Order: structure tokens, then C-alpha cells, then sequence
């Protein structure tokens, strides 16, 4: 839920 | 009046429930594929963090019309949904699902769960970019993905959302034409909004290999069958006009509409590919405009209906194309003493008409003349308005000339509360349905019509009629009531399977849906003798022309009402065109040109005329004084047509020249 | 309540 990328 | 014998027991063992436990959010349905069966369900929910409940995104997932689901919110790894973005279903039977996740913020870009299996398999994406628009598939190719970000890039997708490639920075508006060509609208400075009136009009055919201005001081564009339409600004003026192009943008045709100013618009409220509706919106807050219909350049049109109801800011319209008839549209229009009423045309909007009421009905309050009126219709307008209406009409293109609306009897558009009202004729004669507001449904291209009554209270009764809405059976589809929300059905209108959704009376409220299969109601398959022979149109029997619309007559193998039996699946309409020797009624006037029956030349060139015809390419100044209607394919008979013109020295001649 | 699934110029 609500994941981060970069 | 309801000859289907015990059919309790048909309907009984053919109901299906499914109760939705843990769901206590917004719902979306998507149906992925034709004769796939295959339904998704989305749901979104978002709770205060100060609240011990925690947040939902569920996801189900139907393989028989609605019949089970299965809960496979694992397939997405439990990621939430963004609501706005919903389900973006691929076109026709490719089974392409892409959902769009809500990713916390700070990312680099966002991310998708994209399925090439009617959502069997899902796979992640994270994207180069946070998408602001839904993803759109390219009707030619449906592995082809384009989407607007945050930033206003246009980014591309080759290979159904895997890899992303921006191919412009500045991008207002884009869609997907014909053959993979997309057209976008750019601004230069600031932002979309400052830029209004000063866009350019770009388009690809590679893909953002490439492009093309096809357009500057752009408003807005749009497409409608073969058309490109653009609206264009003045110099030195806030006003702007329709201009059409019918080669993707390579040639381009200002039209013969009026220009409009800043708080009006138009509307391209109906193209196929032969013409296309236009309204224009009228100068100043009256919330009504004028239709015209096009010639099949999208070029010359003629006014069609004067105050055409159409709400501020392009809002609510009642136009409906009656699509189980040809040539037939509905829509309302507003009185000089600000009724509504209801008009029908049966020819494409060549000539408008009352909608004649059912021989049994009296007449409102709202009619002056307590045993003549018409029958007028509830539409998307009448339920902005707060009327008690749950539907606007129905029709279906396998459903041949039925037609299901609710409305009121009388000179005007009634508040009561409506009954439903039925045509089996696309239009020309009605007959009340039901009494009182009810959801309605078409399965079986007519061969089953079913029916549930809108109430403040639960529910456990659906109705249905398998004789095209004269008789009717009712049948209770579950013990316990349930607050009805809606009707889900294959789209189509082919499917013997309809869904009840609605939820349980209450300690919190469940969803659930009842779907009913009808294989057993109609145990028996359609056959020759079924069938009758039935010409649409008909006005008067005994004339040589009856039927005659546009130039053609269509005769059709229609079900009897009284054959009780299932049209099937791979059901195909059949009708025979006999085609009408042209008369002048199937000629419409070229530019210059009108008629107090014969187009005969206009000595007064004023308005919008004087402006196509000082600023219109020759090509179009050059008229026969006659045109054929589009869609039009009357042979024989009259021929008025020629070359015998050129306008432009007619109006150039009362300006001195330099 | 629940979602089952003119150009403006
Ligand atoms: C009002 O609704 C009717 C019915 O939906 C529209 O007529 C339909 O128009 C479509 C598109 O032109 C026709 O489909 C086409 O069929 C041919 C095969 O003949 C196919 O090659 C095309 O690719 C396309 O799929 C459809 O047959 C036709 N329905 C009829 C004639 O009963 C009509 O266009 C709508 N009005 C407006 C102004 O759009
Ligand atoms: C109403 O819903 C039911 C599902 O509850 C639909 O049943 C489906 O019917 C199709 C058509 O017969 C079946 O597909 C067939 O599968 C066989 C393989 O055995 C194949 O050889 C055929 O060519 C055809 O593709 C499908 O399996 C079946 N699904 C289920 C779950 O039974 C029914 O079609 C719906 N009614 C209507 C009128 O659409
Ligand atoms: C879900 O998470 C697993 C493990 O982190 C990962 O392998 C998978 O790619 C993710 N997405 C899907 C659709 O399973």
C-alpha cells in the first residue's frame, strides 16, 4: 500500500 | 397476459447471490471482453488515521456474468487504487486491465498493475512519471498506451505500459486518431489555462518519431467520425469558430457556423460518417442553443432546431440518439413561457415533431386541452434536476425499434413523479410500460425485458416481460429486501444474464448482487417461423413510398411478441433495403442557397453566410444550390445537382476593391 | 453507490 520509487 | 408457466422454478435454481463481505466503500464494475463473462469489481476506501479501521482496496474478479467472484486483491499485491483513474479496460477482447496505484508521495514516478489476460496475471510498472490523465489504448493497437503527467508530458507506451517515452513537454489535450496517429494540443508560455485561444495543434503518426503543426491559435479540438473539428480565436478579437478537417489536419475548411464569444460553446452532440450534429450554444445565460446537422464534409450546415435545451458551460443536454432505429433522435427544447418540451425527428434532424402520446393516457396539469397533449421524456436534464428519475431512455442497435423511457403526458415536461413509457416502433407510437419510476434492462436483443421498481424502501421483486413490455410477470429473487443500487448486464444487450446489486437492510450495510440466468424462462431456441416480416417507418401502408427514410426503405424479420423463445448469442438482425427514387426532399441546399420546396439562390448574404463568404475557400463558394443529404442513397428520380456557381464575386461585389 | 464503468469546442 502506497509503495516508495526512486 | 403472461403465458410462461411456473416460472418460479425456472428462476429459482437460476439465481445467483454473492455477498461482499469486508466492503464498506465506493464500488466501480468493468466488464472485460465480450462473451468472456468476465466482470471486475473495484473498491476504494480511505479512513482517518485517528480511526482504529484501517484502509481498503479490494478487488473481485467474475468469470460467469456476475454469477461468483473471487477475491483476488493479492494479484496487486493489496496496493491502493487511485479512485479517479479507476480501471482502464483495453477495447474489445484484447483483456488488457491496466489499474493505476496511489504511491506515496515523494516518488520519482508513479506505478501500474497491468494485465494482458482478462486480470487473471497482473504485473507491476513503475512509471517515469506521476500519470494526471487515465491511460488510453490506441483503438488499432491495443498494446499502444498514451498519458498525460503531472508536468504535462505526453508519454507513450509501445509495449502495453512496460517501457514510457515522453514525446512532448507542454501538452494540453491528446487522443488517439486512426492508425496509431495521436493529435495534442501544446501551450508555450504558463500553462493551458493562460494559453486559451493560443494553443498549437500538433499530431504523430510515428509515434513521437515526428510531427506536424496542424493548427495555431488553438481553442480546443475534437473528433467525430471522419472529422477533425478545431475551434480557432480571432486576431484582435476573443471570439472563435469552428474549423473541420477531413484529411487528419493536412487540409483544413473554416465551417458555415456562426463564431461564438467567450462564454459560449459548441458541442458536437452526435458523428458518424456521414455527418455529424452540431450545437451551437446562444450569446448570453439562456441555457439553450441551435442544432444543425452537417454535409458529409462536416462544411455546410443547415439549421436543424432552434432553442435546443443545453445547460451553461456545455452541462446537461437531453439529445439522444435513438439507436434501435435509423435517422431517429430525441431531444428537448425550451418554450418561449420556459416549459420543456420533447421533440422527435425520424429523418436525422431534417424535420422535428411532438412525440404522439399513448391512446390510453390523459393529459396533465400541464396541458391546456385536457384530451390532446404529447408525450414528453425524462432525460439527463430532468434528473440534474432532482426529478424523480432513476434512467434516462434505453435502446439497443439488436433491439430493433424498442425503445424505454420514462416521461409524462401532457404539453410539457411533468415534476411528478413519471411512470415508464415503451415503443416498439422506434418512436412513432408509445405505450405505458409500468407505472411509477423503475430501472430497466434489454437482454436477449429484445427477447427478455426486465424491469426493478425505484423505491425509498428494500426491494426483493424483479419483473420481466419476454412479449417486448406488454405483459408482465413479477418474480421474488430473495427472501430478504435489499436496498437496490443498480442493474450490471453484459454489454450489448445479448447475454441472458442480469446482476442485482444493492445492499443488505442495517451493525453495517453489505453489498450484494443477485444475478437471475434466464436460460430456462426461454428453454426453447428462435426459429424461422418466429420471425415476422415488418417495415420500419411505416406511415402509410398503401403509399409507394412508405418507409422511405434518407432515400431507403428496411424491411425486418422482427420476434413475435407472443414467440417465447431465446434469440441467441450469435443473433443477427436481418432487413432488406429497397432503395426510393430521389425527389427534391432528398437534396438539402448548398451554401448560398435556401428554400421559402426548391433551393433557390440567396439575395441576402448576411451573418455567418457573409463571413464563410469572404473568408471560405472557392471550392465551397462554388455551389449546384443543392446538395444530397448525407447518408442519403436514394437512386434515380431527380437530379438538381451541377456546378453552375461561384459565390465569391456575388458578396465581393458590394465591397470596393482594391 | 456504485460506478458500472458530447465533445466539448
Ligand atoms: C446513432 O446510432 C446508430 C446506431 O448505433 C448509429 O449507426 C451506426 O453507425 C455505426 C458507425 O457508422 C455503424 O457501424 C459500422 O458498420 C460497418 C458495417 O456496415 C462497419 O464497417 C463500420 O466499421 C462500423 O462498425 C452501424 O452499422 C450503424 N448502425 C445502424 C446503421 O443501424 C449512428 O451513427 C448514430 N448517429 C450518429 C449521428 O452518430
Ligand atoms: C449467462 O452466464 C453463463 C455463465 O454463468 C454463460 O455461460 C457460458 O456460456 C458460454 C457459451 O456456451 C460458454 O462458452 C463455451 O464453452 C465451451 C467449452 O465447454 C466452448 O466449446 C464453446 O465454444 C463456448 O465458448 C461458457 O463456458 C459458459 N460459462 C459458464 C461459467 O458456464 C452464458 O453464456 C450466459 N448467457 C448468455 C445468453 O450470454
Ligand atoms: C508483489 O510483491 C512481490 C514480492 O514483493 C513481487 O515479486 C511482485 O512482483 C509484486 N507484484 C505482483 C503483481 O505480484
Amino acid at each position: 500500500r502506497r509503495p516508495y520509487i526512486l | 397476459c403472461g403465458r410462461v408457466r411456473d416460472f418460479v422454478a425456472k428462476l429459482a435454481n437460476n439465481t445467483h447471490q454473492h455477498v461482499f463481505d469486508d466492503l464498506r466503500g465506493s464500488v466501480s464494475l468493468s466488464w472485460v471482453g465480450d462473451s468472456t463473462g468476465v466482470i471486475l469489481v473495484l473498491t476504494t476506501f480511505h479512513v482517518p488515521l485517528v480511526i482504529m479501521t484501517f484502509g481498503q482496496s479490494k478487488l473481485y474478479r467474475s468469470e460467469d456474468y456476475g454469477k461468483n467472484f473471487k477475491d483476488i486483491t493479492d494479484l496487486i499485491n493489496n496496493t491502493f487504487i487511485r479512485t479517479e483513474f479507476g480501471m482502464a479496460i483495453g477495447p474489445e477482447n484484447s483483456g488488457k486491465v491496466v489499474l493505476t496505484a496511489e504511491v506515496s508521495g515523494g516518488s520519482r514516478g508513479g506505478r501500474i498493475f497491468r494485465s494482458s489476460d482478462f486480470a487473471k496475471n497482473f504485473v507491476q510498472t513503475d512509471l517515469p512519471f506521476h500519470p494526471l490523465t487515465q491511460m488510453m489504448y490506441s483503438p488499432q493497437n491495443s498494446d499502444y498506451l498514451l498519458a498525460l503527467s503531472t508536468e504535462n508530458g505526453l508519454w507513450v507506451s509501445k509495449n502495453f505500459g512496460g517501457k514510457w517515452e515522453e514525446i512532448h513537454k507542454a501538452v494540453c489535450l491528446a487522443k488517439w486518431g486512426s492508425d496509431n496517429t495521436i493529435f495534442f494540443t501544446t501551450y508555450a508560455n504558463g500553462s493551458c489555462k493562460a494559453d486559451l485561444g493560443a494553443l498549437e495543434l500538433w499530431r504523430t503518426s510515428d509515434l513521437g518519431k515526428s510531427f506536424k503543426t496542424i493548427g495555431v491559435k488553438i481553442y480546443s479540438f475534437g473528433l467525430g467520425g471522419r472529422f477533425l473539428f478545431a475551434s480557432v480565436m480571432a486576431d484582435k478579437d476573443t471570439t472563435r469558430r469552428i474549423h473541420v478537417s477531413t484529411d487528419q489536419g493536412d487540409t483544413w475548411s473554416m465551417a458555415q457556423l456562426p463564431s461564438v464569444g467567450q462564454e459560449q460553446f459548441y458541442s458536437i452532440l452526435a458523428a458518424n460518417d456521414d455527418m455529424v450534429f452540431m450545437h451551437v450554444d446562444e450569446p448570453g445565460d439562456t441555457g439553450f442553443g441551435t442544432i444543425f446537422t452537417s454535409d458529409d464534409r462536416g462544411i455546410v450546415y443547415s439549421k436543424s432546431l432552434d432553442r435546443h435545451l443545453y445547460t451553461t458551460t456545455g452541462g446537461e443536454t437531453d439529445f439522444t440518439n435513438v439507436t434501435s432505429l435509423r435517422g431517429v433522435y430525441i431531444t428537448s427544447v425550451l418554450s418561449e413561457d420556459n416549459s420543456i418540451q420533447t421533440m422527435i425527428t425520424f429523418d436525422q434532424g431534417g424535420r422535428w415533431t411532438h412525440l404522439r402520446k399513448p391512446e390510453n393516457s390523459e393529459c396533465d396539469a400541464t396541458a391546456k386541452n385536457k384530451n390532446e397533449c404529447s408525450l414528453h421524456i425524462h432525460a439527463s436534464y430532468s434528473i440534474s434536476q432532482k426529478l424523480n428519475v432513476p434512467m434516462a431512455p434505453l435502446s439497443e442497435p439488436n433491439a430493433v425499434g424498442i425503445v424505454i423511457a420514462h416521461g409524462s403526458v401532457g404539453d410539457a415536461i411533468s415534476v411528478m413523479v413519471p411512470d415508464v413509457y415503451i415503443s416498439d416502433d422506434g418512436g412513432y407510437s408509445w405505450t405505458k410500460m409500468l407505472e411509477g419510476p423503475h430501472y430497466y434492462t434489454i437482454l436477449d436483443s429484445g427477447g427478455i425485458i426486465v424491469a426493478i421498481e425505484h423505491s425509498s424502501r428494500p426491494i426483493n421483486v424483479i419483473k420481466f416481460s419476454t412479449d417486448e413490455g406488454q405483459c408482465w410477470q413479477t418474480y421474488t429473487f430473495t427472501r430478504d429486501p435489499i436496498y437496490f443500487t443498480g442493474l450490471a448486464s453484459e454489454p450489448g444487450a445479448r447475454s441472458m444474464n442480469i446482476s442485482i446489486w444493492g445492499f443488505t437492510e442495517s451493525l453495517t450495510s453489505q453489498w450484494v448482487s443477485y444475478t437471475i440466468d434466464f436460460k430456462d424462462i426461454l428453454e426453447r431456441n428462435c426459429e424461422e417461423k418466429d420471425y415476422t416480416i415488418w417495415l420500419a417507418h411505416s406511415t402509410d401502408p398503401e403509399d409507394y413510398e412508405d418507409g422511405c427514410i434518407l432515400g431507403y426503405k428496411e424491411q425486418f424479420l422482427r420476434l413475435r411478441k407472443s414467440s417465447m423463445c431465446q434469440n441467441g448469442r450469435d443473433y443477427v438482425v436481418t432487413k432488406q433495403p429497397s432503395i426510393c427514387l430521389c425527389s427534391l426532399e432528398d437534396f438539402l441546399c448548398d451554401f448560398g442557397y435556401y428554400r421559402p420546396s426548391k433551393c433557390v439562390e440567396q439575395p441576402e448574404l448576411k451573418g455567418h453566410d457573409l463571413e464563410f463568404c469572404l473568408y471560405g475557400r472557392e471550392e465551397h463558394l462554388t455551389t449546384n444550390g443543392y446538395r444530397k443529404i448525407p447518408g442519403d442513397k436514394c437512386q434515380g428520380g431527380v437530379n438538381p445537382v451541377r456546378e453552375v456557381k461561384d459565390l465569391k464575386k456575388k458578396c465581393t461585389s458590394n465591397f470596393l476593391s482594391p
